């Protein structure tokens, strides 16, 4: 197998044909009678509180989207070549996370708010018009 | 290579004006890897702007650089004394990280007419085997001047140099040195020196000379 | 032509900091003591230590930027100070004192105070003068027979250990909430700077024991074929130096002193576990290395020196130059009591060019205020019987000193004091990252209407 | 704080080798910070030379395998340094030498792009000269004035630079203009140093410059007499 | 912008033409050495639970039904016309929210138990026996 | 949510039509005073009667200002800090 975090020196094609395993990772973890004062259990189960509203709000994006799951999706979002340049060839044969990462940081303020607009727009307006016959 | 056109080469601004300096590159640099440096005469270049909208900890708020496809802009508005000098951009997107060929940001100054002198070669100097004329050129404005030697009445070229001051601090002018060599032999055997001076300053050509003896 | 498709899961993650938790063993709650030091409520190992390698990693660490050293600092005297408050306090015991010296034998001739007082009991309304023996480490004098209180009762009070709960430093696993992960530099050599291609990563840590030791290692990791240099800034001098061992040193370190208890009661509720009769003889604590592992130990380590700092120098050992009792010694406990060693012997060699084991005086003490959180002071009860433990050092912890010449002699010394360098020591190469699973990449794919 | 301090300045000859040293003072290893080597010709733009990464030696094509970057990490002596070295001197090579310091630990920095980076920490200098003259001291002759009017002195034929001139030891400072240095046909340095002062204090006054070359250890006190 | 309840006094046709910025509002809120004695974040971390599960019981409502987000979604449910009597201009060009709701709360039971029930019947089961070839 | 009513005159009851909603409040200050207010906030162009029931005396009457009011004071007699021990660990700062 690849196990946890198996895709990591790869491509995205390599690592795009896998990451399942590695979607399904949020919760893995799973005496009361001596004094009954205990620390632990509350930042413990403090931790566990954050960790789960962090998936959902990971939730409230693959939620409200056109990406509800999903697992990967493919979109109706265009892309500006003068936002990126490269081939398919160039990415995908090898490009992989860093600075792709930051420019899909540009595009996830720029790009989020396209998932936002084309999600609004005619996604479901539209929807709704050719629904309403 | 990225080939970094920087623009313009020269600018003049006074204290609190806002001012940009605009820097083209050969190609496009998406991932906006380009910094800006500041170089006084003498000491090191300080790193101002990297990845165009980033400051670097200690600039002021003032700078503020802006990058949109191959055209880049520096940009400092209330311009400070501590300011003026030389800018340079410099890409690190492709290997190797080139730089531009930088902009001058001078002080304004009311256009000041320069102080013409001609010198002579010294005495001494002659028992040298060796003869040197220099002609000065004081507290100008602007930088922009043009100076020819004229001797027996006959245009010298090939065989002058120049030399310049960097701006003043207190009166905003520059200073200029055009030193004309050539052998002692041919010295005595020319019959006149002369200093043409082209300066915008003057109203027409102003020229200043000596004949040998005096 | 061109469309965005989104990616879900990609491996793409950055640093941050959290709370990890423990995963103690459950074979030590059969032992549960009623709260077994450490362990109290704490999760089960899980017995798999899913530890995964992972290809083309090479990320620059440090073991002096971000850790639960701090945390889990605060996290294990947090734990000392639970472990403090519903236990035995010590309050009403600040009376003057009638104290002789002790006659039985001359390998601690005094130090022992047959100490004379008047106290109360049950019966509020009752009195009880009573005498006990105590280490001259425990009181002070103040200025007829000289008179000894505690040098505690003008700064802090004082509590006793409830005598339920163990002391053993417990092999606990450090795992991580999920979302993150944790990496593993899993190379030979590692001053804990640096890239590292040998990249794991492991859901939780190994076994880790919450150990109390000065100026060295006992029962930490042992290190790969060299022993390391490891710091942050040999350049400077305030810095500390760790050394890991390749191979560990047998020590024996004894309480040889068989004793007797004696519970008098301060209550209802209250009692305090006095000191006996010292059955038998008289002795110190002392402990045992053999002569020519310890040899053989300098000898690698000044290989090392002459590796990292320098190739052609002189190499001269001196002892601590002086301080505090803890700090002067390598101080930690022994089961129950807490050895101060004279480290002097220990630190006598000179390195230029080119059947005995070595025993020290060792010094116990009961009345402590470790870590310096002035406001309440840890007492000892007594233990009867010779305690023999039998530990082994695991490391080193020195101080370089002043150099001050051109490169003639180095004179290194001991140190230590904060704990947090066997906080780094058996805490790094491991890091904490967050998980980022999104990604978005634009091809020609499209969907329908 | 980290500044970086390189070697003092060096004269060569033309065909020779050269290696320039640079103290790293507050970076705490090479492993966290990267070292960048720029040469700045006179009056010119910024060139990048080389650079070391991860402990990586590199060189752009235009100086690649012509110069040699080493560095050594932090030692209890002394701060982490890097070397520049320059195999086979030219004239064209006549430039000043930066070293530049910018941490590598975070990967988004932005100030560095997969090795190729802007430049966080610089140097003061160092000042290669490539000629092949050698030391001479400065000719001075005086620039007398004649018919507000001006006088100087002239520095000639002197190598390597710098020479410092003052007037009247020190006492006449306002409106001296002493012209930066120009290189000759002879490959040799010479200026002009020049005053404005009120032509009424010409007799009045004596007027002398005082040129010093450490390089040659020389230093002349002229007299600029008027004729 | 509208920002947040911008579409308050307005008609359900331009109300229901936005509402997704209304809609991404469910977590917008996001110092241990001193005593570590705090009672604030037991009872605020409490309202982060008590938030979260009426967000989950809300998608549990968006779950178990025909409209699995569907951000708006349209039906196969019909109406009976003893039940309200108006026209698409009388609602859609003003009547918004109010009365609107007591008689959506009356069809909150009956049409509730009608997303039950259509849900039930045959949207599944025949889907299942269509869906059997 | 949180809504405001941004209008300039209200006595605390009625009707808004100046309806504003925020995440949060403004930063407010747990002040302890009695009769009058301090450091609070002020109103607009007239000071305001609030109450609830005017007509009833037992109610209290609150007027923000329109204009803050100027006070001064003062503690004017410089004193010493005595710390006598009543421990170990207690003790209590008396007056010098
Ligand atoms: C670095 O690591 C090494 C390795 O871990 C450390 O070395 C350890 O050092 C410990 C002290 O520092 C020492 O701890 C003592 O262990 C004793 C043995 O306990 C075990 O066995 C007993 C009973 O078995 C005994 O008899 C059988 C049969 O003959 C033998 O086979 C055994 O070997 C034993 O001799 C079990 O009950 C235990 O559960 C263990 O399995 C303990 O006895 C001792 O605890 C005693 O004192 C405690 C404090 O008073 C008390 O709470 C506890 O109940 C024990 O009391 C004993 O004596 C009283 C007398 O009144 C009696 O009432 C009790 O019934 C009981 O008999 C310590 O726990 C470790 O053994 C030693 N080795 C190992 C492998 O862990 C090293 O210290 C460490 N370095 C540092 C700095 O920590
Ligand atoms: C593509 O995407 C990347 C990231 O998505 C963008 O890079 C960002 O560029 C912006 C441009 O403004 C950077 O913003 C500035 O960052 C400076 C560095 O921040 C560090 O230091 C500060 C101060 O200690 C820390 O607070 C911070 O956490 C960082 O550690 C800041 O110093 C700047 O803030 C200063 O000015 C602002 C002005 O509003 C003041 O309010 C502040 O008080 C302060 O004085 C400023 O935040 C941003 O950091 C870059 N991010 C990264 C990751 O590089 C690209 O620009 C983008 N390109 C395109 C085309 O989209
Ligand atoms: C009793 O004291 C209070 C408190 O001053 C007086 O109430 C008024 O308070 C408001 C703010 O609550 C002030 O009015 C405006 O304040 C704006 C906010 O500015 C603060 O924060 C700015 C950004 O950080 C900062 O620049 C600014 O500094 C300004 O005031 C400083 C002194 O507080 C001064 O040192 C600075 O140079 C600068 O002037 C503030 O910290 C601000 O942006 C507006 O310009 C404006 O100041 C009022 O000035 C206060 N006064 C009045 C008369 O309204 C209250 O009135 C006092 N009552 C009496 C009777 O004195
Ligand atoms: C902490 O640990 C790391 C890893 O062990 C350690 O970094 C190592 O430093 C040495 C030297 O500082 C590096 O060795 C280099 O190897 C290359 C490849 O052959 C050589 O070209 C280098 O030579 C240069 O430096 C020599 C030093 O005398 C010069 O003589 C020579 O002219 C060149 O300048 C050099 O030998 C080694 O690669 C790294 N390893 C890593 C992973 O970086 C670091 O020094 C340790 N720090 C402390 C304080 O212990
Ligand atoms: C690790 O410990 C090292 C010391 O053991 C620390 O090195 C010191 O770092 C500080 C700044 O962090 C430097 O201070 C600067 O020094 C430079 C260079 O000037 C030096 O040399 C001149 C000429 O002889 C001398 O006059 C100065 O006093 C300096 O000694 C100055 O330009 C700066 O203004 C500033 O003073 C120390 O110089 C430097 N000392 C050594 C021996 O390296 C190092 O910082 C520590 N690392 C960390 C992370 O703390
Ligand atoms: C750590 O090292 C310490 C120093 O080596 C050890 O101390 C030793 O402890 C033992 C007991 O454990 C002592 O042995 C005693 O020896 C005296 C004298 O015996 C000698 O003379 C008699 C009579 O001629 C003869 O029979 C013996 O063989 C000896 O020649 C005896 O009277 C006692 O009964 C007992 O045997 C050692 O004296 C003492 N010192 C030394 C230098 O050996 C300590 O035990 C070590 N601890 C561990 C855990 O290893
Ligand atoms: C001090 O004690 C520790 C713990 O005993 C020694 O570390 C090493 O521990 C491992 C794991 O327990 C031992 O490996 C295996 O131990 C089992 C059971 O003891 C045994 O059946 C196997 O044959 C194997 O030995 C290992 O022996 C032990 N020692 C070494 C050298 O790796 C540590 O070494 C001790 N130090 C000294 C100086 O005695
Ligand atoms: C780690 O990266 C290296 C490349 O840097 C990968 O090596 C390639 O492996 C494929 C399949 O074996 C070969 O076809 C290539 O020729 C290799 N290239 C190089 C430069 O070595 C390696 O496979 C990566 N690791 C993993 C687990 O994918
Ligand atoms: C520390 O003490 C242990 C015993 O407590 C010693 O171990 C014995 O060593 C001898 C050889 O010296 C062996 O024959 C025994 O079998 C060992 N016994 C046990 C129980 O381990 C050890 O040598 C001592 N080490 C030092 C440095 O004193
Ligand atoms: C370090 O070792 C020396 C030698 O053992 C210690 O004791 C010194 O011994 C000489 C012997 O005459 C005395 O003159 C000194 O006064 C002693 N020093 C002190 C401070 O008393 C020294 O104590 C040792 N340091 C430690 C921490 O043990
Ligand atoms: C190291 O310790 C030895 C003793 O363990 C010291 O050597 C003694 O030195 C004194 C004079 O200083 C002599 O009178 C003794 O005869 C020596 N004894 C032995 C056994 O050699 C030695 O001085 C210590 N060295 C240091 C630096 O402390
Ligand atoms: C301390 O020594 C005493 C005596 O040497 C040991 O206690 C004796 O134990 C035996 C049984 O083993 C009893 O029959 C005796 O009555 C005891 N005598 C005394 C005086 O107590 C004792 O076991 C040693 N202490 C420990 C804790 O082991
Ligand atoms: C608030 O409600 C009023 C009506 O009560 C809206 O005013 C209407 O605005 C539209 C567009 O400007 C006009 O065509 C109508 O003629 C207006 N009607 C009246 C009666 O004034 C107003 O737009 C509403 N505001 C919002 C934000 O919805
Ligand atoms: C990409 O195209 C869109 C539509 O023309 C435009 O608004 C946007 O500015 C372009 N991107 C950049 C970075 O200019
Ligand atoms: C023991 O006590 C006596 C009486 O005070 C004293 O004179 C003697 O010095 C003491 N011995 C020690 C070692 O303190
Ligand atoms: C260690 O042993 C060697 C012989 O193997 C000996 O030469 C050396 O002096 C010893 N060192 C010490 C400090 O005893
Ligand atoms: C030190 O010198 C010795 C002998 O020349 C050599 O074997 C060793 O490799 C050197 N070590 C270093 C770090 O230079
Ligand atoms: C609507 O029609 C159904 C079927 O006739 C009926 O059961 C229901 O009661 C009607 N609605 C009302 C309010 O009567």
């Amino acid at each position: 197998f690849l196990g946890f975090l198996g895709a990591a020196g790869s491509t995205m094609g390599a690592a795009s044909m896998t990451l399942t395993v590695q979607a399904r990772n949020l919760l893995s973890g799973i005496q009361q009678h001596l004094l009954k004062l205990t620390v632990w259990g509350i930042k413990q189960l403090q931790a566990r509180v954050l960790a789960v509203e962090r998936y959902l709000r990971d939730q409230q994006l693959l939620g409200i989207w056109g990406c509800s799951g999903k697992l990967i999706c493919c979109t109706n979002v265009p892309w500006n070549s003068s936002w990126s340049n490269r081939n398919l060839s160039e990415i995908w044969d090898n490009m992989t996370w860093l600075q792709w990462d930051k420019e899909i940081s540009n595009y996830t303020q720029i790009i989020y708010g396209l998932l936002e607009e084309s999600q609004n727009q005619q996604e479901k307006n539209e929807q709704d018009l050719l629904a309403l016959d | 290579d990225i080939q970094m056109t920087q623009s313009p080469s020269t600018l003049s601004a006074s204290t609190g004006d806002t001012v940009r300096i605009s820097c083209r590159a050969s190609q496009s640099i998406t991932g906006n890897w380009v910094a800006w440096y500041q170089q006084r005469p003498g000491k090191a270049p300080r790193l101002l702007i990297y990845r165009g909208a980033a400051l670097l900890g200690g600039v002021p708020s003032r700078f503020r650089g802006s990058a949109a496809g191959t055209d880049f802009t520096l940009t400092i508005g209330n311009l400070q004394a501590e300011d003026f000098g030389t800018f340079y951009c410099q890409q690190y997107d492709t290997y190797p990280g080139t730089f531009g060929q930088g902009t001058k940001v001078e002080v304004k100054r009311t256009v000041a007419a320069p102080s013409v002198f001609i010198f002579p070669p010294s005495d001494e100097q002659l028992k040298s085997g060796t003869a040197s004329v220099v002609c000065l050129l004081n507290n100008f404005y602007p930088r922009e001047a043009k100076v020819q030697w004229k001797v027996d009445n006959a245009l010298q070229s090939g065989n002058s140099q120049e030399s310049v001051t960097e701006q003043d601090s207190k009166d905003s002018t520059y200073s200029l040195s055009s030193t004309l060599t050539l052998s002692k032999a041919d010295y005595e055997k020319h019959k006149v020196y002369a200093c043409e001076v082209t300066h915008q300053g003057l109203s027409s050509p102003v020229t200043k000379s000596f004949n040998r003896g005096e | 032509n061109l469309w965005v498709t989104v990616y879900y899961g990609v491996p793409v993650w950055k640093d941050a900091e959290t709370t990890l938790f423990c995963a103690s063993d459950a074979k030590a709650y059969e032992t549960e003591k009623h709260n077994v030091w450490a362990t109290h409520a704490c999760v089960p190992t899980d017995p798999n230590p899913q530890e995964i390698h992972l290809e083309n990693v090479t990320e620059e660490f440090n073991m002096w930027k971000n850790n639960m050293v701090e945390q889990m600092h605060t996290d294990i005297i947090s734990l000392w100070d639970q472990s403090l408050k519903p236990c035995v306090k010590l309050t009403p015991l600040c009376v003057t004192l009638q104290c002789t010296n002790v006659t039985n034998n001359i390998t601690d001739d005094g130090e022992l105070k047959n100490c004379s007082f008047n106290m109360t009991t049950e019966l509020r309304d009752k009195k009880q003068k009573v005498y006990s023996l105590f280490y001259r480490l425990d009181v002070v004098q103040i200025n007829s027979n000289k008179e000894y209180r505690l040098i505690n009762c003008n700064t802090s009070a004082i509590t006793q250990a409830c005598p339920k709960v163990s002391f053993e430093p417990i092999p606990i696993h450090y795992c991580a909430p999920a979302g993150f992960a944790i990496l593993k530099c899993k190379d030979k050599k590692f001053n804990g700077t640096g890239p590292c291609p040998s990249v794991s990563t492991v859901q939780c840590t190994h076994g880790i024991k919450p150990v109390v030791s000065t100026q060295l290692l006992l029962n930490g990791s042992l290190a790969e074929e060299e022993v390391m240099i490891r710091s942050e800034n040999i350049t400077n001098n305030a810095k500390n130096i760790l050394v890991q061992f390749n191979t560990p040193v047998q020590i024996n370190c004894t309480r040889p002193n068989n004793n007797t208890r004696k519970s008098i009661r301060i209550g209802p509720g209250q009692a305090f576990y006095a000191t006996g009769d010292i059955i038998g003889d008289i002795r110190q604590a002392h402990c045992n290395v053999s002569k020519a592992t310890w040899n053989e130990t300098l000898g690698k380590v000044v290989k090392q020196l002459r590796k990292h700092f320098g190739n052609n120098t002189i190499i001269r050992f001196a002892n601590s130059s002086g301080g505090d009792l803890e700090v002067t010694t390598h101080s930690f406990n022994c089961g129950g009591e807490f050895f101060y060693c004279n480290t002097s012997g220990l630190f006598n060699s000179t390195w230029i060019s080119n059947n005995d084991s070595i025993t020290l005086p060792c010094r116990i003490k009961q009345i402590i205020n470790m870590w310096q959180r002035i406001g309440q002071a840890m007492y000892a009860p007594p233990i009867q019987g010779v305690i023999r433990c039998v530990s082994n050092i695991t490391g080193l912890i020195l101080t370089r000193d002043g150099g001050s010449t051109n490169s003639t002699t180095e004179t290194f010394r001991p140190g230590g004091g904060d704990m947090r360098d066997n906080w780094r020591s058996e805490l790094y190469k491991y890091k904490v990252v967050k998980i980022e699973p999104l990604g978005v990449a634009p091809t020609r794919c499209k969907r329908r209407v | 704080q980290i500044h970086l301090v390189q070697s003092g300045t060096e004269v060569k000859k033309p065909g020779s080798s050269v290696t320039v040293s640079c103290k790293a003072y507050g970076v705490n290893t090479f492993g966290l910070y990267a070292v960048n080597w720029v040469r700045q010709a006179p009056g010119q733009s910024l060139e990048y030379i080389g650079q070391i990464w991860r402990w990586k030696s590199s060189a752009s094509h235009h100086f690649r395998g012509r110069v040699l970057i080493s560095a050594v990490d932090l030692t209890g002596s002394s701060p982490p340094i890097s070397s520049l070295e320059i195999k086979n001197l030219t004239s064209d090579d006549t430039a000043v030498y930066f070293c530049t310091t910018t941490s590598t630990y975070d990967r988004w920095s932005g100030l560095h792009h997969d090795g190729v980076m802007a430049f966080s920490s610089w140097g003061q200098g160092t000042l290669i000269s490539v000629s092949a003259a050698s030391t001479k001291g400065p000719s001075v002759f005086p620039l007398a004035p004649s018919s507000t009017a001006a006088l100087g002195c002239l520095v000639k034929d002197y190598f390597p630079e710098p020479v410092t001139v003052s007037w009247n030891s020190g006492a006449l400072t306002s409106g001296v203009h002493t012209f930066p240095a120009v290189l000759q046909s002879s490959g040799l340095y010479s200026l002009s140093s020049v005053v404005t002062v009120p032509s009424s204090s010409l007799g009045t006054q004596t007027y002398i410059c005082n040129v010093n070359h450490k390089p040659s250890n020389t230093k002349v006190d002229k007299r600029v007499e008027p004729k």
